[PDB]
């Protein structure tokens, strides 16, 4: 039993990480088949990153200007192209460690595993969630650009995120594997700010449903509430207002536990107003908000990932 | 402070 | 100028629609490569729709029980399998009219073009939005299941919906192309009810941004409002509460017009509290909620396919 | 009324 924030095994993703160097700027790249995906600002110098013209900067570079080091072997770049905010480096050798993969775009609230890399080598793996402000509260240092977020669905490796930059508040922004940023952020060092950091409410309710499945139910009550009354209370505590679809997302968890969503909403409303008061839920005093209802089913099933 | 792109200087 | 519910050209999807017949049950099929996708309840008898044993029903069926007709040509089925609620029929000929495609899962509020089909032949095309209760307010009759919902991005046809059933209240439910239902619905004729249908607030604001771009700005005021204060008025009029991520979806529309999202929210509050007062917006007396911010950008840019 | 799987006959 028990529930905890879990990331996917990163073995298949480690075999796809390479190092891409352009001039005096280096970062991580994703090697799938004969294409290497890396953030487009690798062609930027230290001074270009303020307000770069990437169309102008890309014409300055040729194929031999890109140094791609796969482990201890340099890959020969035979082609290059820019798709939105990512660079596509075509190499002469296909990656033999390429797993079954797909390029997907995740949504705010959903979770994925991040493999933090530096110099094309993996350094750590953690599970995070796309925050409501389209950022992620990760741990990234200099050179971590190109690190990918991913999920493992059966046989397929679903690449859904790729790191680019860090925002002034310490949160991080990135794009999908097609170069489209998550949120209103641009890959340049001009004035930018993320939205208000709020708590993913639907994931907190899933965390509470997992506690009931695990056996923790001291927070339940006989009371029910309306969607409007809970949202008026949740908004005062910087919680995201619950939408009708987010109620239907918790359907399977509501049917398994026999506790309606609006019933569990009265429990979370009491936990916010009265407070935790020195008691823990699932062995923790803080309410986890990066645990989707799909993560509850994954850890109930014991399925291999 | 200000937003920064999280590449690194080549060594 | 002008803003209107517009569907993508259906020419590419027309070349993939086939008729799937199993006994006395006909359905529409999506013919991509050498696989024909169709709802799995085509193997169900007329009196076996209450609680069919889908696993037992598929075992009792062979490749000769499926009649796949592509216009005047009968495709021979050489294999069959089940992926959630979608049947996969392997055929001996790969569709040459197969376009560049991918299988995506949309979210509530997003739009897609529905190609209504009967007996494997296209009947009509129209734009639908995934309601907050995970339904669509389409126009489907008997034999329309298997009709697909899709969007076109660049040169790729993104399939996102497959019609399955009609709910008691007249709304329609279906799955993605992977077989996973949209919402807490099952392909069974047992007691089922959709959630409370509400107004997609982020789409109404996107519609207001479109009217502003079109020169219709009589509703614009000089007042501003907070995100919490707007949601209190919104949910009073059965509007969805505006989440933080949905504020960022209106980013490109807020940048193109220079009007802040919270400024457009205050204009919607005055429109809800005081009414239209015998006035119209974009030639419409009521506010439209099936127009995403992407639909606004798509119609003002005029991207061809 | 019950939900109806929208598959035609014959």
């Amino acid at each position: 039993s028990g529930f905890r924030k879990m990331a996917f095994p990163s073995g298949k993703v480690e075999g796809c990480m390479v190092q891409v160097t352009c001039g005096t700027t280096t970062l991580n790249g994703l090697w799938l088949d004969d294409v290497v995906y890396c953030p487009r600002h690798v062609i930027c110098t230290s001074e270009d990153m303020l307000n770069p013209n990437y169309e102008d900067l890309l014409i300055r570079k040729s194929n031999h200007n890109f140094l791609v080091q796969a482990g201890n072997v340099q890959l020969r770049v035979i082609g290059h192209s820019m798709q939105n905010c990512v660079l596509k480096l075509k190499v002469d050798t296909a990656n033999p460690k390429t797993p079954k993969y797909k390029f997907v775009r995740i949504q705010p609230g959903q979770t994925f595993s991040v493999l933090a890399c530096y110099n094309g080598s993996p350094s750590g793996v953690y599970q995070c969630a796309m925050r409501p402000n389209f950022t992620i509260k990760g741990s990234f240092l200099n050179g971590s650009a190109g690190s990918v977020g991913f999920n493992i669905d059966y046989d397929c490796v679903s690449f859904c995120y790729m790191h680019h930059m860090e925002l002034p508040t310490g949160v991080h922004a990135g794009t999908d594997l097609e170069g489209n940023f998550y949120g209103p952020f641009v890959d340049r060092q001009t004035a930018q700010a993320a939205g208000t950091d709020t708590t993913i409410t639907v994931n907190v309710l899933a965390w509470l449903y997992a506690a009931v499945i695990n056996g923790d139910r001291w927070f339940l009550n006989r009371f029910t509430t309306t969607l409007n009354d809970f949202n008026l209370v949740a908004m005062k505590y910087n919680y995201e207002p619950l939408t009708q679809d987010h109620v239907d997302i918790l359907g399977p968890l509501s049917a398994q536990t026999g506790i309606a969503v609006l019933d569990m909403c009265a429990s979370l409303k009491e936990l916010l107003q009265n407070g935790m008061n020195g008691r823990t839920i699932l062995g923790s005093a803080l309410l986890e908000d990066e645990f989707t209802p799909f993560d509850v089913v994954r850890q109930c099933s014991g399925v291999t990932f | 402070r200000e937003p920064m792109l999280q590449s690194a200087d080549a060594q």
